[PDB]
């Protein structure tokens, strides 16, 4: 591809925990994404873990999917 | 720190090193260097920019089951001055402050008139509790217990007097050998 | 007896030394591979904790039976006393995450893993060993082929030198 | 004499075991040890007199030395007698007790009797010449050469740059330049300057050096600590021997304009200059960045004992005008 | 005199051959870095190398040998020597037409000072921990013992009887790098063959593959005195003279034909 | 015995906090397999098939249960409430009251960071909490 | 939904691996408390699943190759006993025939 | 004798100064060969668990099997030192035993110092030197 491999685009949540709809405009270049938890960082990286076929239990916060 | 008859539920917070007083208290019946968090130098183990590491053990026997009551006071003061450099000092003192002792091996003999570190089960480190309580399964649940039982180093051990005693048998069968030889030429020297 | 083990033992000779050649290659295979893996792998790393000013090697040990063989790490800081072994027995925990961090780095060097995630592993750590996280991941943008980077911070700290290729984010939550 | 000359033998031979460096005073002991092989020993000698015989046949050695595009000179240490005996006499206190199991004989006794004199030169023998088989160390490989100059360079640069604080009390330098201060003029509480140089950092740059992997790099760091080429600070910080110093010496001096002594006009890398910018200003007539006038410890001893306590390039307050040199 | 005089007609032989200094800086830089024996052919090459660079013609190979052993004599006391081939082991000074070159160390003992050396580096190890000069002297420590070794086997030992006798002493034959030095035994071996310190001896049995002995070789063998090798056990027991020709013939047993005699 | 105490006193615990079961100690392939029949669970199924806070109670239990029959009387204990639940820890503070309260013979060195020890139920006599001076 | 088409999860498992993305493996995706792991996973056995994030072909390679190991140790003491079978057989058969 | 504090830590006691004593042994089996020590430490042992029988603490039985091991060991090697009236592996041991100052099994400092400083008072090779001058370019 014209970017580098698996390089990802913006990435629409909705219905999720608390987000009823969100849309990240990612960046293939750098991610220097500072800041704490508060809204679901940590549940955001369980989102996007299990949305790509990956189990939630990498790091244990929510297991189940539903 | 207050204590007495009660066991040491050492209340720490964090910024206290709740573990590193848990490792200075093993310190206190004599801990090296990688069961001391502190390395070669002992500074850390006093206050860090201190050097009068003072370990007072005030130990009274008015209770049941007393150790010199008479003759070590009925109080026992265990002094350890952990220092930057040569050996620590100590002090096992009476009640009265009568230094009974200078050495830990009267209090070696205190603990096993009493056995009040050397059994996993006994102490746990920080990385060993974590392995216990976590890094455990049916197998390492297995490892963590029998050596907390110690019937791992039991049967370690067990067969290392095992493997010298198929050694012995190795001498036997040499050394009759030899026996055998020797018993040979005396009957030819008889006959 | 005699002609049993006589009979075997041919046979049992051919199959060590057929053992003796499959090793043999195995060694000629694995060894080379392995050999690039390790030395490249620690050039970068390494150069990396350069870039930090800092003294790491990662070293591969081979003993007589592959699986006697494994990876450890060897670090320094402390001029007052020469180098040894990094393992997780005194030092710093930051120290061996940023250890894990140069880890992946190599990684992303050899495996086909096109892109980095750096899911908070950041917790606990002091101010010098994220400011080195962050300034790994300049580097990350410093390498050639720009690929998707991820690396996610409770808080940001001043003096961060910046560059172009790069691009700073920032997780509201 | 052909005892002489096996002696002389022997005595490069310990300078082999010296690895081409020796202590006047452990050459002594070294003499009177050759003496009760040889079973000549005389006592009605004054240490003065052996070290008379010994030079005597150092000059027969050197003689021959200059025959070879090699040879042996007698420096003093710049740390200087006094505190070169200190350290040797917390040896020769572990001697003496070492000795006390061998002590069985009335020689034994003498030696341990026999307080060393205070006494910093050593001698070394060291090559003058630079063809093929000099280049032909074979100690190892070109890196390890081409790095370690680097690595000198950057002591010399560490060695100008003149760093301001107070004196690490921890150097026995400062110790001893304290009480030679107060040995002289009696001022218990005399103000120390705070401005001091040395070379030996730069170990945090050893680490700095990307071409080579950390192991070998540690490694080749031992062989010059077994080779005594640099030398371990117990903060960690590293600077080069003294007679990997004497070679250099007059190499570096060659290629950095590198001012000696003033008393014995010696190049010394430790000692005390000028803490006036004035006295390390450039000559204006050369234009060469001329470092302040500094003398050997003892040459500064000798000269404030019975010259002066001001400068002579700018006339300062060497009292309060001064810099450490380590 | 003799010695002034005989160095005087050196220094003059000198001005007839700066080369010969030249040599012995080759010599013992190949030696320290290495201790190296050297070939004749090496030897010749590096002496028609410098014969064209002092653009002077070849002289004898034999005078220019002779000449620089006595340089080395009067400045050194010590002999060049060179080893017949190996060839002759298992198949006059020769000089010029010996093969293989060191030097050797031509003085007795000086008792009282190997001693006083001894109680100089009691101090270091005392002091030393719970290198390079006692890396190598560890090195040619285990050497000594399995010399001793091959002694008690008759100039014949296995492979693997070593092995289990450096068990023997605490020697951990797993691999892994030498304690200090950080190498494998297996490589301190090499060292010996191209140090011919040893002899590795491989022998095809058709019923156990290759068989490996070895024996003592050459560097040892020319470097082993024999009465430094018997006062030298003397002084591992701490003897008298009582056990000398005794044990001196105890010695003579345990050599046979370990040595090329 | 020690294996017979173990499983008895890891029940007994669990009933105290609501259990039962058994430990299917595999010498042979050197397993401590612990399937314990709980109320919050259906049968006689592993700890593992227990919650987080479930499973480290279990293992807090069993241990106490090794240091049952054993000969110590000294036992420590340190960094367990980071991966751990504030519950277990109140659980454990209440067992200790109740078992060390009479085990005048056990020195336990245990380290919490909260000041639970006052804070909670587990002063008592025998051996039991006392001051620790927070920072 | 691959180009929203509803399919399970076992695809986007297939599409993950071909995207030389692994969210679980530590070598591309792990924690805090998965890199103290990690800071205390078996040099051996880190290694080699490091290795195995690269290549497992020579991981098989070198099970296979301990595998042989353990297969001549069994030979090899098969071997000693039958060579001190031999020489006691030998030593016995000629009693036998002085009888 | 089941379970009295005392009985315990004096067994360990002994077993602690038989230790000592069995090192001391070490020696003099290393020097001569003597199995008197062996067979005597083996009754000692024997004797003290004769009083721990009834008595249950681990460690008692570990450091007891230490001492059977020990034993065993002094044992065998007298018997090999009594069969004849080897030698050097007698000597290198004793050369690294009196190599082996230490207060009064891993690798001790004077070994090698004894052993290196050996070689070199002997070696007929002589000692070399090196330099820079040249390498300095
Ligand atoms: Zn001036």
């Amino acid at each position: 591809s014209s970017f580098q491999p698996g390089s990802i685009i913006k990435i629409r949540l909705q219905d999720f925990v608390t987000y009823t709809l969100t849309e990240f405009n990612l960046s293939p270049s750098l991610n220097m994404i500072i800041g704490p938890n508060g809204s679901g960082k940590s549940t955001f990286v369980c989102a996007v873990c299990l949305g790509l076929a990956g189990k939630p239990e990498y790091i244990g916060r929510s297991k189940k999917v539903e | 720190l207050e204590l007495g008859s009660r066991l040491n539920f050492i209340v720490g917070n964090n910024g206290s090193g709740k573990s590193a007083i848990l490792t200075a208290i093993t310190i206190g019946l004599g801990a090296k260097a990688s069961e001391t968090n502190r390395g070669s130098s002992l500074k850390d183990l006093i206050r860090e920019g201190c050097y009068s590491a003072k370990i007072i053990l005030h130990l009274d026997n008015s209770k049941y089951g007393a150790y010199q009551q008479g003759i070590f006071g009925n109080e026992i003061i265990v002094e350890r001055i952990i220092k930057r450099d040569g050996p620590a000092s100590f002090s096992l003192r009476s009640e009265n402050g009568k230094e009974i002792s200078n050495k830990k091996k009267d209090i070696q003999t205190v603990v096993d008139y009493f056995s009040v570190v050397s059994n996993p089960m006994c102490f746990l480190s920080q990385d060993a509790a974590r392995s216990f309580l976590t890094a455990s399964t049916s197998q390492d649940k297995y490892s963590h217990f029998m050596k907390g039982t110690l019937l791992q180093e039991i049967t370690e051990n067990l067969l290392y007097a095992s493997a010298i005693h198929d050694s012995a048998q190795e001498n036997m069968a040499l050394h009759l050998e030899n026996l055998k030889s020797l018993k040979a030429e005396y009957e030819d020297a008889k006959k | 007896e005699l002609r049993e083990l006589e009979h075997t033992v041919p046979q049992q000779s051919k199959d060590l030394e057929t053992i003796k050649a499959k090793l043999k290659e195995d060694h000629a295979v694995l060894e080379p591979k392995l050999d690039d893996i390790v030395s490249k792998i620690s050039a970068r790393f390494a150069r990396l904790f350069n870039n930090v000013g800092s003294a790491g090697a990662v070293r591969l040990e081979k003993p007589k039976d592959y699986a006697e063989w494994k990876i450890e790490i060897m670090v320094k800081f402390r001029d007052n006393a020469p180098l040894k072994k990094l393992d997780s027995h005194t030092q710093s925990g930051g120290e061996r995450a940023v250890s894990t961090v140069l880890y992946m780095i190599a990684l992303q060097e050899f495996t086909s893993a096109p892109f980095r995630v750096v899911d908070q592993i950041n917790q606990g750590m002091d101010s010098r060993n994220e400011r080195i996280v962050h300034k790994a991941m300049v580097e990350n943008a410093c390498a050639e082929n720009t690929s998707q980077y991820f690396l996610i911070t409770p808080k940001l700290l001043t003096g961060l030198h910046y560059h172009e290729k790069m691009r700073i984010h920032c997780v509201m939550a | 004499p052909v005892t002489g000359d096996a002696t002389a033998k022997y005595l490069l031979q310990y300078i082999l075991s010296a690895r081409g460096i020796c202590h006047e005073n452990a050459l002594i002991l070294a003499l009177m040890r050759l003496e009760t092989d040889a079973s000549t020993l005389n006592t009605e000698w004054s240490i003065q007199q052996w070290v008379d015989k010994l030079n005597d046949y150092i000059n027969a050695i050197n003689v021959k030395l200059n025959l070879l595009g090699y040879k042996i000179i007698r420096i003093n240490h710049g740390i200087g007698r006094n505190a070169v005996t200190l350290k040797a006499k917390q040896n020769f206190e572990s001697f003496e007790d070492n000795t006390a199991i061998r002590a069985h004989n009335n020689d034994y006794a003498v030696l341990q009797s026999i307080v060393l004199p205070e006494s910093n030169r050593f001698f070394v023998y060291v090559n003058l010449a630079s063809t093929e088989e000099t280049k032909l160390a074979t100690r190892f490989n070109q890196n390890e050469i081409e790095f370690m100059k680097w690595a000198i360079e950057q002591f010399m640069i560490s060695g100008e740059t003149i760093v301001e604080g107070p004196a690490l009390e921890t150097s026995i330098i400062v110790k001893e330049v304290n009480r030679i201060l107060v040995a002289a003029t009696g001022d218990s509480n005399l103000a120390k300057w705070r401005k001091f140089s040395t070379f030996t950092v730069g170990s945090t740059n050893l680490f700095q050096f990307q071409e080579l992997t950390a192991t070998d790099i540690e490694d080749l760091l031992l062989r010059l600590c077994e080779l005594k080429w640099f030398y371990r600070t117990q903060e960690g910080k590293f600077g080069i021997d003294l007679r990997c110093i004497a070679e250099l010496e007059e190499y570096l001096t060659s290629m950095y304009n590198l001012n000696t002594c003033q008393n014995c006009h010696k190049l010394a890398i430790q000692g005390v200059r000028c803490g006036n910018e004035s006295c390390r200003e450039e000559n204006e007539e050369t234009g060469e960045n001329s470092l302040s006038q500094i003398w050997h410890v003892d040459c500064f001893k000798h000269y404030i004992t019975h010259v002066s306590k001001n400068c002579d390039r700018c006339g300062s307050s060497l009292i309060t005008e001064g810099v450490y040199v380590i | 005199d003799v010695d002034l005089t005989e160095d005087l007609a050196v220094a003059k032989i000198v001005k007839e051959n700066p080369v010969a200094r030249k040599m012995v800086r080759y010599i013992l830089s190949r030696g320290e870095s290495q201790n190296s024996i050297i070939t004749r052919n090496k030897l010749q090459s590096v002496i028609h190398e410098a014969a064209r660079e002092e653009n002077i013609a070849k002289p004898s190979f034999s005078k220019m040998f002779m000449d620089i052993n006595a340089i080395l004599y009067n400045v050194y006391g010590f002999e060049l020597q060179g080893l017949p081939s190996k060839n002759n082991m298992n198949a006059e000074p020769l000089g010029h037409r010996a093969q293989k070159f060191i030097l050797l160390n031509n003085v007795p003992h000086s008792k009282n000072f190997d001693d006083f050396k001894i109680l100089q580096s009691a101090h270091t190890y005392e002091e030393l921990i719970v290198l390079s000069t006692d890396r190598d002297l560890v090195y040619k420590g285990v050497l000594s013992v399995i010399l001793c070794i091959v002694f008690f086997s008759k100039n014949n030992i296995l492979h693997q009887e070593l092995i289990k006798f450096l068990e023997t002493f605490g020697i951990p034959s797993d691999g892994s790098k030498i304690a200090i030095l950080n190498i494998t035994i297996e490589d301190l071996i090499k060292s010996l063959e191209k140090r011919e310190y040893i002899v590795r001896l491989e022998e095809k049995s058709d019923t156990d593959g290759e068989v490996i002995s070895y024996r003592i070789g050459r560097r040892t063998q020319a470097e082993l005195g024999l009465e430094s090798l018997e006062k030298l056990v003397q002084e591992i027991m701490g003897l008298e003279k009582e056990q000398t020709k005794s044990l001196h013939d105890d010695i003579i047993k345990s050599i046979g034909d370990s040595y090329s005699i | 015995g020690t294996c017979f105490d173990a499983d008895m006193d890891f029940r007994a615990s669990l009933k105290v906090r609501k259990f039962s079961g058994n430990l299917s100690f595999i010498k042979d392939t050197k397993s401590l397999e612990i399937y314990i029949l709980t109320t919050n669970d259906e049968k006689a199924r592993n700890v593992d098939t227990l919650s987080g806070g479930e499973k480290s109670f279990s293992q807090m239990a069993l241990l106490l249960a090794t240091w049952k029959p054993m000969r110590s009387r000294i036992i420590a204990l340190d960094q367990f409430d980071v991966f751990m639940d504030q519950v277990n820890r109140k659980i454990g503070t209440t067992l200790i009251v109740k078992k060390l309260k009479d085990i005048a013979r056990t020195q336990t060195i245990i380290i919490t960071p909260q000041d639970i020890g006052k804070i909670a139920d587990i002063d008592s006599s025998g051996v039991s909490i006392h001051r620790m001076r927070d920072p | 939904l691959i180009n929203d088409y509803q399919v399970s999860e076992s695809v986007v498992k297939t599409l993950v691996a071909q995207l030389n993305i692994q969210l679980d493996n530590l070598c591309q995706f792990l924690s805090q408390e998965r890199v103290e792991e990690f800071a205390r996973l078996k040099s051996v056995k880190l290694l080699v699943e490091t290795i195995r994030s690269i290549d497992a072909s020579l991981l098989d390679v070198l099970d296979e190759l301990r595998e042989l190991q353990g297969n001549e140790q069994s030979l090899q003491k098969d071997l000693d006993f039958k060579k001190a079978k031999i020489v006691h057989l030998r030593q016995e058969s000629d009693k036998l025939r002085k009888s | 004798k089941d379970g009295d504090p005392q009985l315990e830590f004096k067994v360990l006691q002994g077993y602690r100064d038989l230790e000592s004593e069995m090192h001391k042994g070490r020696a003099q089996v290393t020097r001569t060969g003597d199995i008197g020590v062996a067979m005597d430490n083996l009754n000692a042992v024997d004797s003290l668990f004769n009083k721990v029988i009834g008595i249950k603490n681990n460690g008692l039985f570990a450091h007891d099997a230490r001492a059977m091991v020990s034993i065993s060991e002094l044992a065998q090697i007298s018997v090999r030192n009594l069969k004849f009236d080897a030698d050097e592996q007698s000597a290198a041991d004793q050369q690294e035993e009196s190599d082996g100052d230490i207060d009064r099994n891993e690798f001790s400092q004077f070994n090698w110092f004894r052993i290196g400083a050996l070689y070199n008072t002997i070696s007929k090779n002589a000692p070399i030197t090196d330099h820079l001058m040249g390498p300095l370019s």
